């Protein structure tokens, strides 16, 4: 589902600045406790 | 020498949108904000109205306030809307209802702190701050209430600067709003204490300008707001371009106001030429002067023939001789000597600026201080007394919380202003 | 209590070292508070349990044991200390305490009156008024019990129950009444999303008694006036509010708590029709 | 931005069908609630939001409730063409009617049904961020429309407070009549309506029948024609919220400009280019002609003649290709007329509005297609004559207590008749007093 | 991490079947105890550990006991579809029922069976390393559920001590009823339950019938629907142990936050998006809408109205795609309402939890599929009315000694009736007194 978003994220390689990327936790697949 | 603009209410936001279109055109600023102009004369004073954002861009020093965002959504959707800073739009969640007390007391106190924060942020960014400029109507609700509220707060915070207003006033023939006399009287009461100089415009005069002088077949509010934006951008022209006789807003105020209550002025702009007659009249300083004094070209309903000029000012743009300006002002003062107050030896100030507006060889804007303005206030006071004696719509204002004593103060102050004008009209040397 | 566990000493090097360095120790006496450039600070800790007299014994033992003792201080666990110095140098057995210092001396002295004034009102509040099970403390009983209609519904409309929509015991519904637009004292206008404020939705009974005719019909009982128990509740005659829908006055009891306000007006002396 | 519509009883639901048909066709929502996928405009417009909300899958659903005591009409809506558009909770139906008894609606049955309605309206009001009023459609001639409409407006007025409530109301026609007991229900409704409504617009079927006979070429009109005219009026008044224009008018502006004193809130309504397609090609339709049209009494939707009174305020809404200068010239010419008189305490008599969106054309409709239209609502003392005639009818019957036992059996004190009749008498005296010139009283 | 479930009598076993169906389908254990691990996750998983244990051959077996005095329902479980899932020792059944007598269960028959139950629970608790409470399912209206549930909770409370015990309890509904002697058994149960439970959640079948008619579109519901709703609630509360999340909530947090005084441990429960597929597709279901839903009394699974009392504490569990800012905005909106009241001694009224795993959909189920849900348990003084009506029915029967000879014959002193009735009277006075404002007490 979220493949092309990850592709763009890997291509761009933006730095870690507050307010740049948000909501990456909501895109996970499993959420099971490992 | 930087000006800060405030646009309030529907009329104010629309006129502001047209003003910033005109200003961006004169300085060659693309609607993306990039400078694309063709002379250094444009760049060297761009700071006066624009702040510089990074890698090229310019942003306009204006605050937009309204109680419902509908007009703002229209201006943001317009062709130049992108230029405006998003943080500069301040809005509530319910309208003013054309009610002065609501606009001043209930949503006013709710929003006003965010407006003062934006206005202070904008003012303190200037390296040297010149006066404020405000556009609003006096007959409306948020225009009247929030304009006078903000003016009072800015006069508390910046008492040494200039306060300038452009204001729309109710036509003598047809009302646009039923409760206009109350809102007008209370707003004029606020202005005469707080303001330094106020210009008044009747929409009826702009309609007659368009139909008789420009002979437009299908005029729209864009044309009226373009005429207003033209004069507004013209008054400040000497602030921001070189010239043979520089002038400044404070110099206009110092030459126009003889006594501190007498600060209400008539406005006009001269080079309006009819849609099919340009072949019949060449541009010249006499032609501009002739249009300049024709009452057809004045944007208020009162006529000079029932009063006398205390003072007047003319600002000329273009390459022209100073001799022609001085001798024209002498000839007009000498030939019409009965219409000029005799205990002042010269009523007209002139100023000359080198750079005309694009596509015009020459232009002048005219500001006049005339006692015939007393007739408008008398009419408004009559209509107020008719409504107030019968409590015609008073329960809205009293239910919001207003003391009735406020209405009697505003009526008394306006009546004294009319009396003072009448006394200075009939004064004599003896 | 002040439990002292620390002590520090300020000592000069041995006399041989002073002679080698080139300092005349005979001029160690001075009338100023500055110290000799060769003096150094060394500190030791006491045991996990000790007394003030133990610290004095350690200080005096240090005074006897080494030459060049200039001064010493005993540091308490509250942050204060007391300084020890010989009256006449080059003459031991004259040690005494000259003064004491704590970091909160002027700090506490400046703020004493406001502290006492606030404490005198704080202490009556902290007294418990209920027992372990939350019952009455043998006094100050309320005039009426909690579940009575006029006590439970002092300032709130009672429920209305109807059989519509239920094939069993009916249940009430929630309303859209908003409380007064009251903000916390001094907390900035902090907000997480666009919310429906209480500046709007002002009740229509704000000034109906002086800018209108008041109540003209008997329909006030359908939505505004309720009969609760042996009393009458009117939603238009409650706590006073201003034009922006915020309360005007606050009433406090003798103990200092905040009153709630009552919409109950009158007592209805109901009698069964009998003759 | 948002407005919530409340439809009550038979007339209100049937007028609702025409209204929501029109708002769908004007915005472009399909009957199943999905925008067409063939269009590639590229832009993602939101103007519908005033009347529709989106779930997120892109279905549209409307901000309305339908309230009735008999099932048949709501079940017809449930089984009709717009079945999939409405959420089933919005369509509320009782078991049995209020049988032309105001008392049955107000005391016995509507008191049971009203809490479901209030819960649905609350659920609507929670899904808003700039609610700016309630629109209510009902008739005061029938039992459930009068009794439950009054009770529900009363509860709304306590719960929501200052928020505005605008009513569209069908009053009993001066010689067309449908039930014997109409005067009692209309008087008792009107007693509640004085306190609990901000503006009330009055309609009479006899006027819309006359207008459809004279202007349109319809020999045998029926209620669907009247309901389409009403829908056009509502669309004209709410267009100011939804489309670009020169002079917008918020719903709060009506109460401020039209109501001088808190009881004087009943206004007359009329609409100008009601014209047939065959007439439309013989005539131009300029601004000044339709402005002259709105003032003829043949144009009114209530059977009253404004020449028998004095105007206090007028509100003129123009939509379409109009320029302000023509509106100003027209209004000044109207002001010149000798059969139009304003009370001397109201010198500035007019409010104007100008919107650019022209009126929409409905595939089955009977109005011609026109580039511009104007709609007026106005407050005038002539209105006192309608109440006076409803009073004589009430007095003639009440002199013999002709039907009162029904009302008393269904829960009403006999005293309530006399109270309401005295309040309407005082309203008549109010209209006499407000219209007296100040120059006469010195 | 681990929790042990104890199911008692008929309601508790039938609710257990739905619970274990759900926990199997959510974790992925086959009905024969296996896990077809097909994911390419690289490392193993542990979420099952709370409810299942592995032998080593990879079969799963669950941490539960089923206790009954009649064989039929447990033999039905033994012969059903899940035969191979449960260990046969876990399914314990006696020969004959407690015949709606609490005294028969407590004194005569449960006393024989109780030691087997404790030996099984001990054998489970020895195969744990972080047990953090017991979940108990029973009905207080019947004989074995009341008598053996009380006796077993007493023994557990002595043997295990401090470990928490959270009860989900089906109380006798206020006018639907199934047996005559329900008040006596419910009073005596509540007397034993007061000392030996940490939080008690109350359920009424009449409320879940109303909820399934009103929210779902089921004309003829049966116990499987109610049991599936209960299973969803328990899964929502225990999800915080089992899946990753922003703000976890351990089972010990409930007792600390919900119980102000040691007798005041009875809580109300509600669940928000109980919705049918057609309604679910007519509406968006945002955080604020479901937060508004959990406070309506129409959403509750116990027949009490919280508008007749004051809230003392609320615990809100959000699961699924929710963001904390929306939770804060919702709770602040709830706090704004005037018809929602908290006792003035409880200013900080709320506890929040936020978990990322959305609720599972069961193939035969009647609930829609939804991206988010919220579940609430709350303590309110309105609960005093449930005891008052049970006590009134007890007083009516005991005033005439209506059935006492059965209870005295099966082993109980008559004195126990008066003791229990006086304890419930004191509980009523506690709920009356705690609700008294502080400003009145000075
Ligand atoms: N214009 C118009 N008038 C209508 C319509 N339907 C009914 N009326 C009129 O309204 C009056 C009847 O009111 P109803 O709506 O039938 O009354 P009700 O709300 O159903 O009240 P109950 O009979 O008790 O159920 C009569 O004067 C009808 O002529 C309609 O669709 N359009
Ligand atoms: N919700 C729900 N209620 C149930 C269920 N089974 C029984 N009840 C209700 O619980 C009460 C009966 O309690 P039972 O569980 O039958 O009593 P018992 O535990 O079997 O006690 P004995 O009869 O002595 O064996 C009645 O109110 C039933 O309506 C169920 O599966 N689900
Ligand atoms: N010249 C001009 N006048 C306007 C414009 N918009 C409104 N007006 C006039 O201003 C008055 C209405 O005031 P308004 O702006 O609506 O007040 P507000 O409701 O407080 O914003 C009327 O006299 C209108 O004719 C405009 O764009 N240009
Ligand atoms: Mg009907
Ligand atoms: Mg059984
Ligand atoms: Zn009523």
């Amino acid at each position: 589902a979220y493949q092309q978003s990850r592709a763009l994220k890997k291509e761009f390689s933006l730095p870690m600045v507050p307010g740049m990327t948000c909501g990456e936790e909501m895109l996970r697949r499993s959420y099971h406790r490992t | 020498r930087e000006i800060v603009c405030v646009q309030a209410g529907q009329c104010g936001n629309q006129i502001g949108s047209k003003f910033w279109e005109v200003i961006s055109d004169e300085h060659g600023v693309d609607p993306t904000g990039t400078y694309q102009g063709d002379s250094d004369l444009q760049l060297e004073r761009i700071n006066v109205y624009f702040d510089e954002a990074t890698g090229g861009r310019y942003v306009p020093r204006s605050v937009l306030i309204d109680l419902e965002p509908g007009t703002m959504d229209s201006v943001r959707a317009g062709p130049y809307g992108q230029i405006f800073r998003p943080d500069n739009f301040i809005f509530g969640q319910s309208g003013a209802g054309n009610n002065w007390a609501k606009g001043h007391y209930t949503e006013g106190a709710e929003l006003i702190d965010s407006v003062l924060d934006v206005c202070c942020k904008e003012a303190e960014s200037c390296d040297c701050l010149q006066g404020f400029q405000i556009c609003h109507s006096l007959g409306g609700g948020t225009g009247s209430g929030m304009g006078t509220l903000l003016i009072s707060k800015l006069r508390e915070q910046y008492p040494d600067r200039i306060m300038m207003t452009f204001s729309i006033i109710p036509s003598p023939k047809v009302s646009d709003t039923v409760v206009e006399p109350y809102n007008t009287t209370l707003s004029v009461h606020q202005l005469v204490e707080n303001s330094d100089e106020s210009m008044c415009i009747d929409n009826e005069a702009l309609y007659d300008i368009c139909f008789r002088t420009l002979k437009l077949t299908t005029p729209t509010f864009g044309d009226l707001n373009h005429l207003v934006s033209a004069v507004v951008s013209g008054v400040t022209c000497c602030l921001r371009f070189p010239g043979q006789l520089n002038s400044d807003l404070r110099k206009l105020a110092v030459n126009l106001v003889p006594f501190p209550r007498l600060h209400f002025f008539m406005m006009g702009f001269a080079p309006l030429t009819s849609r099919g007659s340009q072949q019949y009249r060449g541009l010249s300083v006499p032609e501009l002067t002739q249009q300049m004094f024709d009452a057809k070209n004045m944007m208020q309903a009162a006529d000079p023939r029932h009063g006398r000029y205390l003072t007047a000012s003319a600002l000329f743009r273009g390459r022209m001789s100073t001799k022609e300006v001085d001798e024209q002002m002498l000839n007009v003062q000498n030939k019409n000597s009965s219409y000029f107050i005799e205990w002042i030896p010269n009523n007209i100030k002139s100023s000359v600026c080198d750079i005309p507006p694009k596509g015009l060889k020459m232009a002048v804007t005219f500001i006049g201080n005339n006692t015939c303005i007393q007739e408008m206030f008398r009419r408004v006071g009559e209509q107020f007394t008719l409504m107030f004696r019968r409590k015609a719509f008073l329960h809205w204002y009293t239910g919001e919380g207003m003391d009735e004593m406020e209405f009697t103060e505003a009526e008394s102050n306006m009546n004294d202003l009319v009396s003072e004008y009448q006394q200075y009209q009939d004064a004599t040397i003896e | 209590l002040s439990q002292p566990v620390s002590y520090s000493l300020l000592v000069l090097p041995p006399k041989k070292e002073l002679r080698k360095k080139g300092y005349n120790m005979t001029d160690i006496n001075t009338t100023s508070t500055r110290v000799h450039p060769l003096a150094r600070w060394q500190t030791h800790v006491l045991k996990h349990g000790a007394t003030y007299r133990d610290a004095l014994d350690a200080v005096e033992e240090a005074n006897t044991k080494h030459w060049g003792f200039l001064k010493a201080r005993i540091q308490f666990s509250c942050g204060s200390f007391e300084s020890f110095v010989r009256t006449n140098p080059n003459d031991p057995s004259t040690l005494k305490g000259v003064s004491t210092y704590d970091p909160n001396g002027v700090f506490h002295k400046e703020t004493l009156d406001c502290t006492l004034k606030n404490r005198s009102t704080l202490l009556p509040r902290l007294r418990a008024i209920v027992d372990g099970r939350g019952h009455h403390l043998s006094g100050s009983t309320p005039p009426a019990r909690s579940f009575h209609p006029q006590v439970l519904y002092k300032n709130c409309p009672p429920p209305v129950l109807s059989q519509a929509g239920y094939d069993f015991t009916p249940m009430s519904h929630n309303a859209f009444l908003l409380r007064t637009n009251d903000h916390p004292q001094g907390v900035r206008d902090v907000k997480s999303d666009f919310m429906k404020g209480s500046c709007d939705y002002r009740p229509r009974a704000y000034l109906r008694d002086e800018v209108s005719g008041g109540v003209n019909s008997r329909h006030c009982h359908c939505a505004e006036v309720y009969q609760v128990g042996d009393y009458t509740m009117d939603l238009a005659r409650g706590a006073e509010i201003d034009h922006r829908n915020r309360t005007v006055n606050f009433e406090y009891t003798k103990k200092g708590t905040l009153k709630s306000g009552s919409n109950i007006v009158g007592k209805r002396h109901a009698r069964v029709p009998r003759f | 931005r948002e407005a919530i519509c409340i439809h009550i009883g038979q007339a209100g639901c049937q007028v609702g069908n025409a209204c929501w048909e029109l708002f769908c066709l004007e915005h472009g929502i399909q009957p199943d609630g999905a925008m067409p996928s063939d269009k590639t405009i590229g832009v993602e417009d939101d103007a519908f939001n005033t009347f529709f909300s989106e779930t997120g899958a892109g279905k549209h659903v409307p901000r309305a409730v339908f309230l009735d005591l008999e099932p048949t009409v709501v079940d017809e809506v449930r089984t009709g063409t717009y079945r999939q558009l409405f959420h089933p909770e919005q369509l509320i139906s009782g078991k049995e009617d209020a049988a032309n008894n105001y008392a049955r609606g107000h005391y016995t049955i509507g008191k049971e049904i009203v809490d479901l309605c209030l819960d649905r309206i609350r659920k609507l009001a929670d899904n808003c961020t700039g609610l700016q009023g309630f629109l209510v459609y009902h008739a005061v001639g029938g039992g459930t429309g009068s009794g439950l409409g009054a009770l529900l407006l009363e509860r709304l007025s306590v719960d929501y407070g200052k928020k505005s409530k605008l009513g569209y109301t069908v009053y009993p026609s001066p010689q067309v009549s449908t039930a014997v007991v109409e005067p009692y229900n209309s008087v008792l409704s009107t007693h509640s309506l004085l306190e609990h409504t901000d503006v009330a617009a009055m309609l009479d079927n006899e006027a819309i029948y006359d207008l459809t006979r004279r202007n349109l070429d319809i020999e045998r009109p029926t209620y669907t024609n009247l309901n389409r005219l009403i829908g056009q009026v509502v669309s004209s008044l709410t267009a100011s919220l939804r489309f670009d224009g020169a002079l917008n008018v918020d719903l709060t502006e009506f109460q401020t400009n039209l109501v001088p004193y808190p009881r004087i809130h009943f206004v007359l309504t009329s609409y100008a280019p009601v014209i047939s397609a065959e007439k439309a090609y013989h005539e131009q339709l300029s601004v000044s002609e339709i402005s002259n049209a709105v003032f003829e009494p043949a144009s009114m939707m209530t059977k009253c003649d404004p020449r028998h009174g004095k105007y206090m305020a007028c509100c003129l809404m123009y939509r379409g290709d109009v320029v302000p200068k023509d509106v100003n010239a027209a209004v000044a010419t109207i002001k010149t007329k000798r059969t139009i008189q304003f009370v001397d305490w109201s010198p500035t008599g007019f409010k104007c509005g100008i919107n650019y969106q022209p009126p929409t054309v409905v595939p089955g409709g009977d109005l011609a297609k026109v580039q511009r239209a104007v709609c007026m609502i106005a407050n005038s003392t002539a209105i006192a004559e309608v109440f006076a005639r409803i009073d004589h009818k009430f007095d003639l019957m009440y002199s013999k207590r002709a039907f009162v036992h029904w009302y008393v059996g269904e829960g009403m004190e006999e005293g309530e008749f006399s109270e309401a009749r005295e309040d309407l008498a005082a309203l008549e005296k109010d209209y006499e007093e407000v219209g007296a010139e100040s120059a006469d009283m010195d």
